[PDB]
C-alpha cells in the first residue's frame, strides 16, 4: 500500500541511503504529516519483533536476563565487524599524510607517485565515511528494535502480574519503566561498543605519536588526560546552579499565575506598579544567579579552544628544549598535531560512556524486578451458573486468609443478594470469582461468560457512544433501549457535545453517579451470560435507583433470565431479590429467601434490626557588547590562523650541523601568539555571556511592562495558558539557549571560513572547487534543516498515546481480565507503538542521509587541497603542504556542527520575537499625566453625575448602558438594584475606567475624570469586590503593599472592622504568611479584610459588589453596621441583588433595561406602584 | 551540548543532547 523503499531498493542506494531522499525533498515543498509517512518493515513490526523475546524470556524462567538479550545479539553481533575495520582505516590518513609530506620534500622522485597518494587517501578516507554510517544504521535499528519488544514485554507482563506484586510499586514507577527504562535501551544499543573501541583507538594513537616524535609525546597526552577531570569537575558546579536557578524561577512563575489570574481586582486597586516591583525583586535574585553560571561558561569554552594549542606547545616546546639535536620537520610537526585530533575524541567521550552503562545497570535492575513477579495461576477458576466448596482466599501470596470457608450455589437465571456491615470481605467475594485473589483451598467454578460493575468505575478516554460499545458491533434499536432503562438521557441531554464526547480524565468531567451509569450500561450493552455487580448503588437519588433497579437488575428489568449477584449497603430493595447472603468477617453466616430468612430471626434480622528578529535581538544585548564581542572574535580567528602559519614556517629551515639554527626565538613568538589567542577566546566568551543577562534583563522588564499597561479586553480575548506558557518557556530560552547557541554557531562557521583561507592560501587554484561544494552543501542543509524538524515533532507527539494507553490500561486490569478482551488491547498497544516507529525511523535515517552527504563533500575538500600540492610541488615547500592538508582533514566536523547550529538558531530566534508580541498592541491611557492633577478638592463635598453615559461589553456590539442621566450629593446613600443581565454590574466598570466611555461624560466634584490620569482617580475612590482575592505574602503587606502610613493605623482600621480576635496573639501577628488566594482564612474574614483596605484609605465615595451574595449572615451584619456608623458623612454607590440591604437607603434607582426605568425613595417607589414594587413583591419581602 | 565539548557525537547520550 506504502512501503519503505529500502527493501526495495539496490546495493548502492542502501550504502549512501539515497532511497530517503524522496521524503527529504517532498518534505521541503509542503509540511510532512503522520499519513505521509512509511509502513514499518515486516522485521521492525512489534507482532514480529515482541513474540520472540516472550518466548526466550518463558524459556530462560524455567530453568531457574543478559542472557535473553541474545535475542537481538545475532543482528548486533555484524556491529563489531564494521566498527572494528573503521578504527584501522582512521589511522590511513595521518600515515598516508606523513608519505605525501615526504614525497613534497623529495624534490627528485617520480611525479605520478604524488598523484597516487592523494588518490589512495581519497579512497581510504571514502571508504571509512561508507562503513562508519553502515555501523551506526545497524547499531540505531537494533536499538529501536529492543525499544518495541521491551515496551511489547512489559505491556503483556503488566496483564498477568499479580495484586500482591502491583502493590509494590506505584502506577507512576510502571509507566516510568515503560518511559525511562525501556527508552535508555534504545540509547544503550548506540555507545556500548565504545567500551572496547575507545580503549583500542586510545592504544593506537599513543604508538602511532610515539614512532612519530617519541618519548617527549608523553608531555601531549598529559594535558589532554588531565582536562578530563577539570571537565568533570566544572560540569558537576554548573548543575548545582541551574538547580539553584530553578528553583527561584518556579517562585517567579507561581507569583506571574496569581498576578495573570487576578489582575481584575490589582487594576481596581491601582497595585499594577506596585507588584511590577515585587517581581523585578525575584528577577535580579534569579538573574545573579545566571551571572555566576556566564562567569563559569566563558571557562568551558575557553579550554575548549586553548587545548589543541596547549597540548601542541607543551609537546613540542618539552621535543625541541630536552636535546638540541631533536629537528623539527613538517613530516614530524603535522603528523603528531593530527594524531593528537584523532587521540581526543575517545579520551573526552570515555567518561559519558562509563556515566550511561552505569545507569543503564539501574534500569537493567528495575525491568528483571517487573518481569520475574508472579502471575495468577489461569486454571484456578474452571470456566465450564457459579458454584463455590470450602474456598479460601489471601490478598498476598503469604499474608492472614480473607474468605475463610464459603460453600455456596447460585441457580441458573437467578438474582442473589449479598449484604452484611464494612470490612465483612463482601467486597473480596466478587474479586475472587475472576480470579484476582490467590486460592488456598477449595473447588470454584462460573459457567459462560462473565460482566462485571466495579465500585470505583472506570472510564477510558474515547467518545462516550465508543466507551459503552467497548469494541462491539452497534446495534441502533437494542443501544436506545439500554441508554433508556439505565435513565442515562437526563444526563446525555446536559453534556455539551450531547451523545458522543471526551471523559473527565481529559475532557468534560463527570459526577461520581454519572460514571456508575455509564459503567452499569457498558455492562448490559455487553449481555454476557453471568453478571457481578459490585454495589452500582452510587447515585444522587433514590428515585434514580429506583428507575434503574427495575428496568434493568430486576425481574420486570432486562437481565430477567440471566444470573445476576449483587452486593449493596441498601436495605430497601431486599424483599424484592430471590435469595440472599449474610457474611460476617470473611464466612457466609446464613444463606435463604427474604420470607424464611427473617422467620428464623438469625443474623439477617439482627442486619436489619527573519533577519529584523536578530536585529532586534542586537539591540537588546546593546551595540557596545555586540561590537565588542565581534572584534575580540575575529581577533581570535586571526590570531589563531597566524600561529598555525608561523608553525608552518618554522618547520621550513635548513639543518646547518646537526641542529635548526635559529629554534628558541620562534619557539618563544610560537608561544606569545597562543596567549594573545587564549587571552581574546576568554574575552568573547564572557563579553557574549554577560551581553546575554543584559537582554534577559531588558526584555523581562518590557514584557512585564507591557502586560500591565495593557486594558482587562486583552486579559478576557488572550487566553490565560498562552500568557503563562511565555514567562515560562520563552524567557527560559533566551536566559539559557541562545547565547549559549550563537558562539556555538560563530565559532563553527569561522572554523569552516578560516579552514577555506588556509586552502586557499596554500594552492590559489583551490578557488574553482569552492563554489560547486559550497552550491551542494546549501542544497544538502536547505532539504535536511526543512524535513527533520518536521520528523522530531511527528515523533515527540506520536510517543504521548503510548504512556497515555498504557496510565489506562493499569487503572482497568480487573475489567480488561473480567469481560477477557486482553488480546484487543494488545493490537491497541501494538498499532500505538508502531505509529511511533514509524515516525522515529524517517527521523534516525534522516541523520544518516545527511552524515553520508556532508562527509562526502568533506573527503572533496581534502582530496583537492592535497591533489592542487601536488600538482605545485615545484613552487610550495614541505610545511604549507602539512598545514594545508592537516586543516582540510579537519573540515568535516565542523560542517556537522554549522548544520546543526544553523537549525538550533532558527527554532529559538522564533522565541524572541513572541517576547515583544505585546509591545504594538492597544494600551490603556496613561497612569499619570501629573499636569491637570487633582487637588485635595474631591473629598470636600464628592458630587457624581451622569450626563447621558452609556456603555458596550464589546467593541462592536449593541449597548449594555444608555441614556444613563441622574444627579447623586455628597453623603447622600444610593442603591442600584436590577433583574439578571441587565448591566449594573458594567456602572462599577465605568465609574473606575475599565471600559473608556463609548458616548456621553462622567463628572466627580466639578471635575471631569476621563481627561486627568488613571492612577490620579483609581487612588481617590475604593471599591469592595464580589469574591476579594488575596496575594500569597504578608497580611501586614496584604493591606498596605507600599507600606506608607504607620502601624497603630492598620491596628485601629482592624480594631473597627471587627476582625481583632483573628490574628490577636498569634506568633504571626501582622506578618501572617498567607498563599493559595487566600485558602487559610475562610470565607467571612475575605469581606472584613477588604472592607478593612477602604477603612484605610478613607474615601469618601465607596462602591459594593454583590456585598450580600451567599454570606453566612454573620459577616453580613457586621458589614452593614460598620457601613453605618464608620461612613455615615461618606457617598456610597451599592450594587445589591437581596432587598433587605436596598430597603434601609434614602434613595433607590431601578434598571431593567439599558436605561434608567425608576429612581426615588424605598417608601415612595412602593407607593407609586413603580418596577421597584414589582421587584420588591417577586422578592417576597412587601 | 555538554561542557567543554565541541566534539561530534552521531552516538545518543541519552537524546536530549
Amino acid at each position: 500500500p506504502n512501503p519503505c523503499p529500502e527493501s526495495s531498493a539496490s546495493f548502492l542506494s542502501r550504502i549512501t541511503f539515497w532511497w530517503i531522499t524522496g521524503m527529504m525533498v517532498q518534505g521541503y515543498r509542503q509540511p510532512l504529516e503522520s499519513t505521509d509517512l512509511w509502513s514499518l518493515n515486516k522485521e521492525d513490526t512489534s507482532e514480529q519483533v515482541v513474540p520472540v523475546l516472550v518466548k526466550n524470556w518463558k524459556k530462560e524462567c524455567a530453568k531457574s536476563f543478559k542472557v535473553l538479550y541474545k535475542t537481538f545479539g545475532p543482528y548486533f553481533l555484524m556491529s563489531f565487524l564494521f566498527k572494528a575495520v573503521h578504527d584501522l582505516m582512521m589511522f590511513a590518513g595521518p600515515e598516508i599524510l606523513k608519505l605525501l609530506i615526504n614525497f613534497v620534500n623529495d624534490k627528485k622522485a617520480p611525479e605520478w607517485q604524488g598523484y597516487f597518494y592523494t588518490a589512495l587517501l581519497f579512497i581510504s578516507a571514502c571508504l571509512q565515511t561508507l562503513v562508519l554510517h553502515q555501523y551506526f544504521h545497524i547499531c540505531f535499528v537494533s536499538g529501536m528494535r529492543i525499544k518495541t519488544a521491551v515496551i511489547g514485554a512489559v505491556y503483556r507482563k503488566a496483564l498477568v502480574i499479580t495484586n500482591a506484586a502491583r502493590k509494590s510499586s506505584t502506577v507512576g514507577e510502571i509507566v516510568n519503566l515503560m518511559s525511562v527504562d525501556a527508552q535508555r535501551f534504545m540509547d544503550l544499543a548506540t555507545y556500548i561498543n565504545m567500551i572496547w573501541s575507545a580503549p583500542l583507538q586510545v592504544i593506537l594513537a599513543l604508538y602511532l605519536l610515539w614512532l612519530n616524535l617519541g618519548p617527549s609525546v608523553l608531555a601531549g597526552v598529559a594535558v589532554m588526560v588531565l582536562m578530563v577531570p577539570l571537565n568533570a569537575v566544572m560540569a558537576m558546579k554548573t548543575k548545582t546552579y541551574q538547580v539553584a536557578h530553578m528553583k527561584s524561577k518556579d517562585n517567579r512563575i507561581k507569583l506571574m499565575n496569581e498576578i495573570l489570574n487576578g489582575i481584575k481586582v490589582l487594576k481596581l486597586y491601582a497595585w499594577e506598579l506596585a507588584f511590577k516591583d515585587k517581581v523585578l525583586a525575584i528577577r535580579q535574585e534569579e538573574l545573579k544567579v545566571l551571572k555566576k553560571s556566564a562567569y563559569l561558561a566563558a571557562v568551558g569554552t575557553f579550554t575548549w579552544v586553548c587545548t589543541p594549542f596547549l597540548v601542541a606547545l607543551s609537546t613540542f616546546a618539552v621535543y625541541v628544549t630536552v636535546d638540541e639535536n631533536n629537528i623539527l620537520d613538517a613530516q614530524k610537526a603535522f603528523v603528531s598535531l593530527a594524531l593528537f585530533n584523532i587521540l581526543r575524541f575517545p579520551l573526552n567521550i570515555l567518561p559519558m560512556v562509563i556515566s550511561s552503562i552505569v545507569q543503564a545497570s539501574v534500569s537493567l535492575k528495575r525491568l528483571r524486578v517487573f518481569l520475574s513477579h508472579e502471575d495468577l495461576d489461569p486454571d484456578s477458576i474452571q470456566r465450564r451458573s457459579i458454584t463455590v466448596k470450602n474456598a479460601t482466599f489471601t490478598w498476598a501470596r503469604n499474608d492472614p486468609p480473607t474468605l475463610h470457608g464459603i460453600t455456596f450455589s447460585v441457580p441458573e437465571g437467578s438474582l442473589v443478594a449479598v449484604v452484611g456491615q464494612v470490612g465483612c470481605g463482601k467486597s473480596s467475594l466478587l474479586s475472587a470469582l475472576l480470579a484476582e485473589m490467590d486460592k488456598v483451598e477449595g473447588h470454584v467454578t462460573v459457567k459462560g461468560s462473565v460482566a462485571y460493575v466495579p465500585q470505583q468505575a472506570w472510564i477510558q478516554n474515547i467518545s462516550l457512544r465508543e466507551n459503552i460499545l467497548f469494541g462491539r458491533q452497534l446495534q441502533e434499536r437494542y443501544y436506545k433501549a439500554v441508554v433508556e432503562a439505565c435513565a442515562l438521557l437526563p444526563d446525555l441531554e446536559i453534556l455539551p457535545s450531547g451523545d458522543r464526547t471526551e471523559i473527565g480524565e481529559k475532557g468534560v468531567n463527570l459526577s461520581g453517579g454519572q460514571k456508575q451509569r455509564v459503567s452499569l450500561a457498558r455492562a448490559v450493552y455487553c449481555d454476557s451470560d453471568v453478571y457481578l455487580l459490585d454495589d452500582p448503588l452510587s447515585a444522587v437519588d433514590a428515585h434514580v435507583g429506583k428507575h434503574i433497579f427495575e428496568n434493568v437488575i430486576g425481574p420486570k428489568g432486562l437481565l430477567k433470565n440471566k444470573t445476576r449477584l449483587l452486593v449493596t449497603h441498601a436495605i430497601s430493595y431486599l424483599p424484592q431479590m430471590d435469595v440472599i447472603i449474610v457474611m460476617s468477617g470473611g464466612k457466609i453466616s446464613e444463606m435463604g429467601s427474604y420470607q424464611e430468612l427473617l422467620a428464623r430471626d438469625g443474623a439477617f434480622a439482627e442486619f436489619l434490626r527573519k533577519l529584523s528578529v536578530y536585529w532586534d535581538y542586537m539591540k537588546a544585548i546593546g551595540l557596545f557588547i555586540s561590537f565588542l564581542s565581534i572584534f575580540l572574535f575575529l581577533c581570535n580567528h586571526v590570531a589563531s590562523l597566524v600561529s598555525n602559519y608561523w608553525l608552518s614556517l618554522w618547520t621550513d629551515d635548513p639543518i646547518v650541523n646537526g641542529t635548526q639554527e635559529h629554534t628558541q626565538v620562534r619557539l618563544s613568538v610560537y608561544g606569545a601568539l597562543g596567549i594573545s589567542q587564549g587571552i581574546t577566546v576568554f574575552g568573547y566568551s564572557m563579553a557574549v555571556s554577560i551581553g546575554g543577562i543584559f537582554a534577559s534583563r531588558r526584555l523581562h522588564l518590557d514584557l512585564l511592562h507591557n502586560v500591565l499597561r495593557s486594558p482587562i479586553s486583552f486579559f478576557e480575548r488572550t487566553p490565560s495558558g498562552n500568557l503563562v506558557n511565555r514567562f515560562s518557556k520563552e524567557l527560559d530560552t533566551v536566559d539559557s539557549m541562545i547565547p549559549q547557541v550563537i558562539k556555538m554557531f560563530m565559532g563553527s562557521l569561522f572554523n569552516v571560513i578560516g579552514a577555506c583561507i588556509i586552502i586557499l592560501l596554500a594552492t590559489p587554484m583551490a578557488a574553482v572547487i569552492i563554489p560547486p561544494l559550497g552550491l551542494i552543501y546549501f542544497f544538502v542543509q536547505r532539504f535536511y534543516v526543512a524535513s527533520s524538524r518536521q520528523l522530531k515533532r511527528l515523533e515527540s507527539v506520536s510517543r504521548s498515546p503510548v504512556y497515555s494507553h498504557f496510565n489506562e490500561t493499569l487503572l482497568g486490569v480487573s475489567v480488561i481480565r473480567a469481560f477477557e478482551e486482553q488480546e484487543r488491547f494488545i493490537r491497541q498497544s501494538d498499532l500505538k507503538v508502531d505509529e511511533n516507529q514509524k515516525a522515529y525511523y524517517p527521523s534516525i535515517v534522516a541523520n544518516r542521509w545527511l552524515a553520508v552527504r556532508l562527509e562526502c563533500v568533506g573527503n572533496c575538500i581534502v582530496l583537492f587541497a592535497s591533489l592542487f600540492a601536488v600538482i605545485s610541488r615545484h613552487s610550495l615547500s614541505a610545511g604549507l603542504v602539512g598545514l594545508s592538508v592537516s586543516y582540510s582533514l579537519q573540515v568535516t566536523t565542523y560542517l556537522n556542527w554549522l548544520v546543526r547550529m544553523s537549525s538550533e538558531m532558527e527554532t529559538n530566534i522564533v522565541a524572541v520575537e513572541r517576547l515583544k508580541e505585546y509591545s504594538e498592541t492597544e494600551k490603556e491611557a496613561p497612569w499619570q499625566i501629573q499636569d491637570m492633577a487633582p487637588p485635595k478638592d474631591w473629598p470636600q463635598v464628592g458630587r457624581v453625575e451622569f450626563r447621558d453615559y452609556g456603555l458596550r461589553y464589546r467593541e462592536d456590539l449593541d449597548l449594555v448602558l444608555k441614556h444613563i442621566n441622574v444627579t447623586i450629593d455628597g453623603g447622600e446613600k444610593v442603591g442600584i438594584v436590577g433583574r439578571t443581565g441587565a448591566g449594573k454590574s458594567s456602572l462599577t466598570l465605568g465609574l473606575f475606567r475599565i471600559k473608556e466611555s463609548a458616548e456621553g461624560e462622567i463628572i466627580i466634584d466639578d471635575i471631569n475624570i476621563a481627561k486627568i490620569g488613571l492612577h490620579d482617580l483609581r487612588f481617590k475612590i475604593t471599591i469592595i469586590p464580589q469574591d476579594p482575592v488575596l496575594f500569597s505574602g504578608s497580611l501586614r503587606m496584604n493591606l498596605d503593599p507600599f507600606s506608607q502610613y504607620s502601624d497603630e493605623e492598620v491596628w485601629t482600621s482592624l480594631e473597627l472592622a471587627h476582625l481583632k480576635g483573628f490574628v490577636s496573639a498569634l506568633p504571626d501577628k501582622l506578618n501572617h504568611e498567607c498563599a493559595e488566594g487566600g485558602e487559610n482564612l475562610s470565607v467571612g474574614q475575605r469581606q472584613l479584610v477588604c472592607l478593612a483596605r477602604a477603612l484605610l484609605r478613607k474615601t469618601k465615595i465607596l462602591v459594593l459588589d454583590e456585598a450580600t451574595a451567599a454570606v453566612d449572615l454573620e459577616t453580613d451584619d457586621l458589614i452593614q453596621s460598620t457601613i453605618r456608623t464608620q461612613f455615615d458623612d461618606c457617598t456610597v454607590l451599592t450594587i445589591a441583588h437581596r432587598l433587605n440591604t436596598i430597603m434601609d437607603y434614602t434613595r433607590v434607582i431601578v434598571l431593567d433595561k439599558g436605561e434608567i426605568q425608576e429612581w426615588g425613595s424605598p417608601s415612595d417607589l412602593l407607593q407609586q406602584r413603580g418596577l421597584f414594587y414589582s421587584m420588591a413583591k417577586d422578592s417576597g419581602l412587601v | 551540548x555538554f561542557w567543554g565539548n565541541l566534539h561530534w557525537y552521531y552516538e545518543q547520550f541519552d537524546s536530549t543532547c
